[PDB]
């Protein structure tokens, strides 16, 4: 999960 | 039209080329080969980052060599925008090349 | 594959065409020299 | 761009702007590569964790331009997609990996000032210019900062 460890689409 | 936040005009910004290991030790996201991370590291004073809203925009090089741009990069994530400590990500073009001229070269490249 | 493709890519019609540079290229040109 | 500086005209012509038909708004920024296709991300278009799935009718491909709000009347041309391209590998589950799509125009733009290709970077150029320290440039319309607001 790229979401719960913060990742942000730009 | 517009309103701060959101630029009237296109906006520019050079940014550092930042070291893999340096990339790969700024997040506990899983790096590849496919990505590379640029921006200004804490100890450097200078800032600028890509930010909501720049993604799918081009990540350029001018060659010393031949006067010519090159498309380096693409803006694809990062966490939160300007953050000490913290880099862009950007896809490899150089590396996806292959799968660029598949598609261009009708699905033959 | 290898240099330019089009012959004209990445040369800028405004700029590399009229000799002429933009304000920041300079800021690339001395991130350079064989230094990496 | 967080501290970044209003560009020149002219100054990156290979500069796309991807814009949604109805409602109508600017998705992303993009490349022109050729006179036909347009180089982006794939998040752009395809991503199910936001419930994001846009196809050829959906938008169109604003080139040429410089101000984000106004239709620059003379100077851009705007197009709409033939085909749409996306990474088979393209993975939005774990780490945004192959992050990248191609856009086919309906047909050919026509160049001009204000309207060229970037170029592809070749294996000799990649291994001279691909360096920790050396500096590179980034454009677009996006935030000027990190949101908390619009």
């Amino acid at each position: 999960d790229f979401l719960a460890e913060g990742g942000g689409v730009r | 039209s517009v309103a701060e936040v959101q630029p009237s005009v296109l906006q520019v910004v050079n940014l550092p080329l930042v070291e893999r290991p340096v990339c790969k030790a700024s997040t506990r996201i899983r790096i590849t080969d496919n990505m590379f991370c640029a921006g200004y590291k804490p100890g450097e004073g200078k800032r600028g980052d890509a930010c909501e809203g720049d993604s799918g925009g081009p990540f350029v090089m001018k060659s010393p060599y031949n006067n010519r741009w090159y498309q380096m990069g693409i803006v694809s994530w990062g966490e939160g925008c300007d953050r000490d400590g913290k880099y862009g990500f950007y896809t490899h073009v150089f590396r996806l090349k292959k799968w660029i001229q598949k598609v261009i070269d009708r699905l033959g490249s | 594959t290898f240099g330019a493709g089009e012959a004209d890519c990445g040369l800028r019609p405004l700029f590399e065409k009229k000799q002429v540079q933009d304000q920041t290229e300079k800021e690339l040109f001395e991130s350079y020299i064989e230094g990496r | 761009i967080v501290e970044g500086q209003d560009a020149e005209v002219g100054l990156s012509p290979w500069q796309v702007m991807l814009f949604r038909k109805s409602p109508q708004e600017l998705l992303c920024g993009a490349s022109l590569i050729s006179d036909r296709w347009v180089l982006t991300a794939a998040h752009c278009l395809l991503y199910p964790p936001w419930d994001k799935n846009f196809t050829v009718d959906d938008l169109l491909v604003r080139i040429g331009k410089h101000s984000r709000t106004r239709y620059e009347r003379k100077v851009e041309k705007i197009s709409m997609l033939d085909k749409i391209y996306i990474h088979p590998r393209y993975n939005w589950k774990e780490n945004l990996d192959r992050d990248i799509a191609l856009l086919k125009l309906k047909r050919p733009i026509e160049l001009s000032d204000y309207i060229h290709p970037v170029c592809l970077p070749d294996k000799q150029t990649a291994a001279k210019l691909l360096h920790a320290g050396f500096k590179g440039r980034v454009t677009g319309w996006g935030n000027r900062r990190e949101t908390w607001t619009t």
